[PDB]
């Protein structure tokens, strides 16, 4: 019952689960993974980009 | 004379961030299928 | 030839390094037609001994590892069990070979 | 004569007479027994796994 | 020419096997999903409807 | 006892005893085309299920 | 009833990378050969992505080289893995004939002929590859490279209006290159099949260079997952040479348009060429050059033939080992030496570079086998 | 140390107000006692290094978990009442 054991048991054991799992964890990786990239990349060239002075020329 | 130069360092630093990730999980999955050989002990049996 | 050449001896034996692997010289050297005649040719116990010694260095190269100091094989304790037989198998072969010369 | 207890899932299984009720042989001497070496030198503990420690105590 | 799987076995096999064979479809259609950046399941997702 | 076995709770129990477990072998012979430990415990588990 | 095993068209990678018995204690150094095959693919897969916009023509190859950087999607991104790939490829097939000569593996005999001819094919398909963008120093690399070709008497010219399809380097010398460069790794693909194939009768070498036959692992899982982590690295190595440093290894005149009356001050082949070419004007005579470089490259064919130990590998033989490390170091220095221009002091630097080359391949390394021989009582 | 950055770069001091009283009085005793939980931590570390606690008898590090849970319920209240509400 303890929750190592359920979360091998009911999304490891079997690997269509497994393959289940690695789906849906892409699909939500590339959503996280590209909005972290893109807000550090945007803070380590803050006011550089054009996006940052996009407004300026309207 | 680079057009791609913001675009191309952006791409850099996504693959330096998973480079990192990477790196380490795999080499692990090594370690791990690698591990049932590396703490292998052999002994010898001479009959005399 | 007295006072270093053996000294000499025993510091290269200790740089080429086989002795800490538990290897014998004649477990190093390199098959031919003559060193597989000659293995052939070893009685039982030798050759488990030796095929033995083999796969525990090729052990210890998996890891990267030495024997410790006092398991490295000696110098002096070093037998050359093979080359009787290897200098047998290269003389019938020469004899072989200048019979078939003429 | 009739039982010698085998058969890998514990039970008194029908066997021959020379080996349910003559289980040691009729070889006269034993031989020998050969020592085990290893490549290392191994801890081969029985009981309790050798040691747990992780320093100077 | 399909006649000799006509038992009670092999609609027990079939039982047994629905389960596996539609998880691994839905794990097809989620990674086909996925993979094209499908514009009609994409939209029915909370996270995902970030860059639309 | 025997009577309450059927099909459903038997692939359970075998599931639970035998599935993605990590065997024992024991070996003795002319054993090297026996397989490393790898892909025997590999062999416990199908990528199918 | 498996049809890992009987199957004819699965029994061939079962036979090859599955139940394929493997050195238990193979180094990393062996992961070098699959990452060949590797960016063997990958250039192909490359190589294809750039033959649908490429325009073989001397009007408008530079046009369509820029045209791939600057309108078509992400192609800034598979024409500079295309040349950093290249270079990735030459840094793995020399580690990889680097582990072949320290570890005895060129008595496989067959396998190493294989694999110069391999050898030979790709300098080729990269020589071709470099004419391809018709920049300034492609045309020049190629004009002076074939017109140094040109010096057998009686029979070169003859060779190099073949070769050039004219008078000099034009629109059908380019047009040639480009077939000759899109077909060559096919060839190659072959090659290195019939590589591998020479190598499975007898397997594989070890560091050690004794009989593995006693301790050998299947391909799978082991070295299937260290060929992946292998293959990771190189990634890693690659994708930071294309996206942080996309010309640290190239050269800036081949930014320019060929202009056939522009001579550059300095005229370079790229960097895995160099070493041969500090080989090539060593010596101050064209014929001599030439030979010199055939020759350069086929002392790994005489290898075999070479070697005079009762051992096998480098491990157990020190003499031999500085030998081998002072022979690399040669090497690395060649390499510059052909980086740099033909004044003093490089020119007699080059010259001792490639006569003690020569005489540590053919020479000295014999002489310190048959030294470490009767050093060992054997001989 | 981050709460000693959080000093450096603020925009007032204990002498600007009763609410820049209030608040550095009050995260200057957790700070003190924050600082008196780690160096008990430190000590309790040092102890077990030496091998001191046993797997029943370890109340040095039940004292330091008991401690911190209480550093850590302070901070809580100190999130909500002067940072979250009101703030
Ligand atoms: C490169 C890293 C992965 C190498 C392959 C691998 O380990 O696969 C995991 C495993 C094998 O690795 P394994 O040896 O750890 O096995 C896992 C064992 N079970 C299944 C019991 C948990 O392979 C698979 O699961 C099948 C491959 C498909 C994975 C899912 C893909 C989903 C997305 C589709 C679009
Ligand atoms: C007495 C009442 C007690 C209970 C009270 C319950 C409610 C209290 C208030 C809760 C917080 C309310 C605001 C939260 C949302 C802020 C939204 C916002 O401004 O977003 C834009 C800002 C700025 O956007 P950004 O683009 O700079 O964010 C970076 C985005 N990524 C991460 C993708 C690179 O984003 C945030 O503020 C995000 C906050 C994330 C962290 C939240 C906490 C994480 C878990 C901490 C504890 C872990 C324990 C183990
Ligand atoms: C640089 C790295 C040097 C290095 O690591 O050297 C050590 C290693 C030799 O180690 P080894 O004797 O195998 O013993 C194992 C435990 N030390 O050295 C090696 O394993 C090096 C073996 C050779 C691989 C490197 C090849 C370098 C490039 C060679 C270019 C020339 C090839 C021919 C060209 C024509
Ligand atoms: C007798 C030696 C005793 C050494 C004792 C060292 C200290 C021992 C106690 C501490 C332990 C240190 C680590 C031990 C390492 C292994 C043992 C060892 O020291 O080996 C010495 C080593 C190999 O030994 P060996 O092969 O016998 O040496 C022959 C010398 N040529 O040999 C060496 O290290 C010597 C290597 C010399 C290499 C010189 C190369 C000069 C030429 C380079 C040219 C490069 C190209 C230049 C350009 C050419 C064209 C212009
Ligand atoms: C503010 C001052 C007061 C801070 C709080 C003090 C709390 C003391 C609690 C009781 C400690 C005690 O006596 O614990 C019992 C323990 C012995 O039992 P135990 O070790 O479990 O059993 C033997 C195991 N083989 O005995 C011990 O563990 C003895 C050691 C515990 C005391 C450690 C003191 C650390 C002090 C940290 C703050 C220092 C203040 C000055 C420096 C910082 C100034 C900003
Ligand atoms: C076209 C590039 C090449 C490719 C794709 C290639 C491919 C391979 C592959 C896949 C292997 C087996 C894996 C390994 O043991 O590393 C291998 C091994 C080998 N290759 Fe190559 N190779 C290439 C170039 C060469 C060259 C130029 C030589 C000769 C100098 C060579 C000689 C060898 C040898 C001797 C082995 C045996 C390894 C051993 O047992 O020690 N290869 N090669
Ligand atoms: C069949 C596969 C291949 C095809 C179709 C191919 C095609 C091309 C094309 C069209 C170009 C010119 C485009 C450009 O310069 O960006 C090119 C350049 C090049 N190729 Fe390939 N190629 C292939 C394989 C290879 C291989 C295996 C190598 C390595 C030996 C290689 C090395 C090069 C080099 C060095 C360049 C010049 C890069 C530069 O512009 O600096 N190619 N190739």
């Amino acid at each position: 019952p303890t929750i190592p054991s359920r979360l091998y048991s009911l999304l490891f054991r079997r690997t269509s689960t497994f393959a289940l799992t690695i789906a849906v964890g892409a699909l939500f990786f590339e959503r996280a993974f590209d909005q972290g990239a893109d807000a550090i990349y945007e803070h380590i060239n803050e006011g550089k980009l054009w996006k940052h002075i996009k407004h300026k020329y309207e | 004379s680079e057009p791609e130069h913001d675009h191309r360092k952006r791409m850099g630093l996504k693959m330096l961030l998973m480079m990192g990730l990477l790196l380490p999980l795999t080499y692990a999955m090594k370690r791990h299928k690698w591990s049932v050989l590396k703490s292998r002990k052999l002994a010898y049996r001479p009959p005399k | 030839s007295s006072k270093w050449l053996d000294g000499f001896r025993k510091w290269y034996y200790n740089a080429a390094g086989f002795n800490k692997l538990g290897l014998m010289r004649d477990d190093t050297l390199h098959e031919t037609e003559d060193v597989k005649e000659a293995i052939r040719r070893l009685p039982e116990d030798l050759y488990n001994d030796r095929m033995f010694r083999i796969k525990r260095a090729l052990d210890l190269t998996m890891r990267h590892q030495i024997l410790p100091k006092d398991q490295w094989t000696k110098y002096e304790e070093d037998k050359f069990y093979l080359e009787p037989y290897l200098k047998e198998v290269i003389r019938e072969r020469k004899e072989r070979e200048e019979w078939a010369k003429k | 004569m009739y039982y010698k207890f085998s058969s890998f899932t514990q039970k008194l299984a029908g066997a021959w007479a020379s080996e349910a009720y003559t289980p040691q042989g009729l070889k006269p001497v034993s031989t020998e027994a050969p020592p085990i070496i290893f490549a290392t030198p191994t801890k081969l503990t029985s009981s309790v796994t050798a040691y747990d420690y992780s320093g100077k105590n | 020419m399909l006649s000799r799987f006509l038992g009670p076995r092999y609609r027990e096999l079939a039982r047994n096997w629905i389960p596996t064979a539609g998880m691994w479809g839905t794990v097809g259609a989620v990674g086909l999903v996925w993979a094209t950046d499908w514009r009609l399941i994409l939209d029915w997702v909370p996270y995902i409807n970030g860059k639309f | 006892r025997i009577q309450e076995v059927d099909a459903q709770m038997l692939r359970d129990i075998c599931s639970k005893y035998f599935y993605d477990q990590c065997p024992a072998v024991a070996g003795y012979g002319p054993i090297e085309q026996l397989p490393d430990y790898n892909r025997i415990r590999s062999g416990m588990f199908w990528l199918r299920f | 009833t498996n049809m890992r095993k009987t199957h004819p068209l699965f029994k061939i990678i079962n036979h090859s990378f599955i139940d394929l018995p493997a050195p238990s204690n193979i180094s990393s150094w062996w992961n070098f050969g699959s990452l060949l095959g590797v960016c063997l693919m990958v250039q192909i897969i490359t190589g294809l992505f750039l033959a649908m916009h490429y325009t073989s023509d001397t009007m408008t190859a530079f046009s369509s080289v820029t045209h791939i950087c600057r309108d078509v999607n992400y192609g800034w991104l598979i024409r500079y893995m295309h040349a950093n790939g290249a270079s990735m490829f030459f840094i793995c097939l020399f580690l990889h004939v680097g582990r072949g000569l320290y570890y005895g593996s060129y008595t496989f005999m067959e396998t190493w002929n294989i694999g110069v001819l391999l050898l030979f094919a790709v300098m080729a398909t990269a020589f071709m590859g470099y004419v391809l963008p018709w920049g300034q120093m492609s045309f020049w690399g190629a004009t002076v490279i074939t017109n140094l070709l040109s010096a057998i008497p009686y029979i070169g010219t003859t060779l190099v209006e073949w070769i050039w399809g004219g008078f000099s380097v034009d629109k059908a010398t380019l047009t040639r290159f480009f077939a000759f460069h899109f077909i060559l790794p096919f060839i190659i693909a072959a090659l290195a099949i019939v590589h591998l194939l020479f190598l499975h009768e007898t397997g594989s070498n070890n560091p050690t260079g004794l009989n593995s036959d006693a301790d050998k692992i299947p391909f799978h899982p082991y070295y299937t997952i260290k060929d992946i982590l292998g293959i990771l690295i190189m990634f890693l190595i690659l994708m930071t040479l294309v996206l942080f440093f996309p010309d640290m290894l190239g050269d800036p005149d081949n930014y320019m348009p060929a202009n056939p009356l522009n001579t550059p001050p300095h005229i370079k082949p790229e960097w895995y060429f160099l070493f041969a070419y500090a080989i090539l004007r060593s010596i101050p005579n064209k014929l001599g050059g030439v030979l010199a470089l055939i020759l350069s490259i086929l002392i790994l064919a005489l290898m075999p033939f070479l070697h005079t130990s009762k051992q096998r590998s480098l491990m157990f033989r020190p003499i031999t080992q500085i030998l081998y490390w002072i022979l690399v170091a040669n090497l690395l220095i060649l390499t510059w030496i052909g980086g740099q221009p033909v004044e003093h002091p490089f020119i007699i630097i080059g010259q001792l570079a490639s006569i003690s080359y020569f005489s540590i391949i053919l020479i000295l390394m014999p002489i310190s086998g048959i030294i470490e021989d009767k050093m060992l009582k054997l001989y | 140390i981050l709460q000693a950055s959080e000093y450096f770069e603020t925009s007032f001091s204990i002498s600007d107000g009763i609410y820049g009283s209030t608040f550095f009085m009050a995260t200057g005793f957790h700070g003190l006692h924050v600082i008196i939980g780690s160096t008990f931590l430190i000590v309790c570390l040092l102890r077990q290094l030496k091998f001191h606690f046993t797997s029943k008898h370890h109340f040095g590090f039940e004292a330091a978990a008991w401690y911190w849970h209480f550093v850590d319920v302070v901070w809580l209240f100190l999130y909500v009442s002067i940072y979250w509400w009101g703030s």
